[PDB]
């Protein structure tokens, strides 16, 4: 699978400076002249916010400050008039191959320091190893039978995202080949929910699981995100801590 | 791993497809007053689309079934409308013009594609076009026009060229923005065109007439069936050649195939051609080859 590398681990920048974050892919991510790259922004304790698709196309509603550039295996995200609002971790994602991969994330910090779709995730918090887990994402304000992809993603400690799987409104589903043998994604249209079931969870499965809505245009773009649910896998019952 | 068959299979398949198309559309059915001409272009295109769709389904179900199609159905329908329109218009035009003229006209795809791109997409061509494309126009003016108004046939050929340009624009846009595989697109557009042409022939009342005509001359059935097959296998080969060698190889292969098809039509079927008309075809093919090489 394509490995995305973000060059600056953490950039110490001042207000007003022009900031450029560089991402690189192990393989060419171009397809008939279109660069399948996406850029997301994640504030602390919040789900990632979709910023750019196609490496140059700014999503509607994003400020004009943000811009993208590059091609082949080298891309860059530029913010010339940086303000306080654009203080976050920026992630680069490739949609060239099915196991969609995110970058390690570049943190940016300042010197001196009914009309929409609502997703809600539920599931057990603490789980013993080897047990079977089932997370349920419920959608309100929209129907999962309309033209959108519904994906399950997880972010490990250290802010390392990993797209787990997705199900399309047609019922066609795609899985991460690494996790294809451990997870199963299903849906129930009557309740307007979709579930992800994990078999034989291990200590490495501790992470924050998000359910997102995405649409395909110059790559898969997780435009809407849930609030994320924490899952901790441990052999001890957490009490008085 | 050896790839001569990228040339051999495509060349043989499309050469036989062209020969069968000429024998069918321009065949002399009947005799004298009883003589009749093949006026059922819709049925021929519908059969070809059905066969192509079946082969595409087989190919996807046996080759690379893991891919997921992200394209929207309405995009496929829109592309298929223009695709079937181009095919039907060209086949109907073949009723009036000769076969060498038909194939030469259908070879001039770069002109409409450049016009559509510059006028609509705004893409600029420094050296890929505006040079070796004027060569194509000169060759066409040498062949289609001669020193010594145009009828229905060339009008229909021009309409087919415009529809083909629109289809190419739509296919390029959908490929760029939705990453659609060749097999998926071929299957979907062929299915949509099959549905539309079935409705058209059923409601127009041509199916009954075609069935009666085939009953009069049963042999044609075999021909058309073979024709459809030759339109599928060769197409499949091209798909492979797209993923094995590249687009330039496919372009040069189809260019030489078209040249040899024109030669075969001229010599085997005794289609009348004259000096100063061969020069036009030579110029057209040289321009097409140079355009394929550069850009
Ligand atoms: N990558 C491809 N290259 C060429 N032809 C393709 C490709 N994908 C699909 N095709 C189809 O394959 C068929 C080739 O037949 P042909 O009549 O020679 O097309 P052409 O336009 O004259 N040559 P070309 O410009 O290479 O497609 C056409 O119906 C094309 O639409």
């Amino acid at each position: 699978d394509i490995v995305m590398t973000q060059s600056p681990a953490s950039l110490t920048v001042s207000l007003g400076q022009s900031v450029t974050i560089s991402c690189r892919a192990s393989e060419n991510v171009e397809y008939y002249g279109t660069s399948l790259m996406q850029w997301y922004q994640q504030k602390p304790g919040q789900p990632p916010k979709f910023l750019i698709y196609g490496a140059s196309n700014i999503e509607s509603g994003v400020p004009a400050r943000f811009s993208g550039s590059g091609s082949g295996t080298d891309f860059s995200l530029n913010i010339h008039p940086v303000e306080e609002d654009d203080i976050a971790m920026y992630f680069c994602q490739q949609s060239r191959k099915v196991p969609y991969t995110f970058g390690s994330g570049t943190k940016l910090e300042i010197k001196g320091s009914s009309g929409e779709v609502q997703l809600q995730e539920s599931g057990p918090g603490l789980v013993k190893p080897s047990q079977s887990l089932s997370l349920t994402c419920s959608v309100t304000g929209y129907s999962i039978t309309s033209d959108y992809y519904w994906n399950w993603i997880r972010q490990f400690p250290g802010n390392k995202l990993e797209w787990m799987a997705y199900i399309r409104y047609d019922g066609t589903s795609d899985y991460n080949p690494s996790l294809k043998n451990r997870i199963s994604i299903t849906r129930d249209t009557s309740k307007n929910q979709f579930f992800l079931k994990l078999n034989s969870v291990a200590t490495e499965d501790t992470a924050t699981y998000y359910c997102a809505r995405a649409y395909y245009y110059d790559g898969i773009n997780f435009d809407y995100w849930g609030q994320g649910t924490t899952l901790t896998v441990s052999s001890e019952n957490l009490y008085f801590q | 791993l050896r790839l001569p068959l990228c040339f051999l299979g495509v060349f043989v398949c499309y050469f036989y497809y062209g020969i069968l198309q000429e024998k069918i559309t321009r065949g002399k059915y009947g005799e004298g007053a009883k003589q009749e001409t093949f006026t059922f272009a819709l049925t021929l295109v519908f059969i070809q689309c059905v066969i192509n769709a079946v082969f595409a389904k087989i190919l996807i179900q046996f080759f690379d079934t893991a891919r997921v199609d992200h394209t929207r159905s309405w995009l496929y329908a829109a592309c298929s409308i223009s695709y079937l329109g181009a095919m039907v218009s060209s086949n109907s035009a073949l009723q009036f013009v000769n076969y060498p003229t038909f194939v030469l006209g259908k070879s001039c795809k770069p002109i409409p594609v450049m016009l559509l791109g510059v006028t609509l997409l705004k893409k600029k061509y420094p050296l890929a076009k505006y040079l070796c494309v004027l060569l194509i126009v000169a060759g066409v003016a040498l062949f289609m026009y001669k020193p010594k108004t145009v009828g229905y046939g060339e009008l229909l050929l021009l309409l087919s060229l415009t529809l083909d340009g629109l289809t190419g624009v739509s296919q390029d846009h959908m490929r760029a923005h939705y990453q659609t595989g060749s097999n998926h697109m071929m299957l979907n557009i062929n299915l949509w065109s099959t549905l539309l042409l079935g409705m058209g022939i059923l409601f127009t009342g041509e199916l009954w007439e075609f069935l009666s005509f085939a009953e009069r001359y049963p042999a044609i059935i075999y021909n058309i069936l073979l024709f459809g097959l030759t339109s599928a296998l060769g197409q499949s080969f091209i798909f492979m050649t797209v993923v094995y060698f590249g687009p330039l190889t496919c372009s040069i292969i189809t260019t030489t195939r078209k040249f040899f098809t024109i030669l075969a039509s001229v010599i085997l079927f005794a289609n009348p051609i004259s000096p100063m008309q061969w020069v036009g075809t030579v110029l057209v093919f040289l321009g097409l080859g140079l355009d394929a090489k550069f850009g």
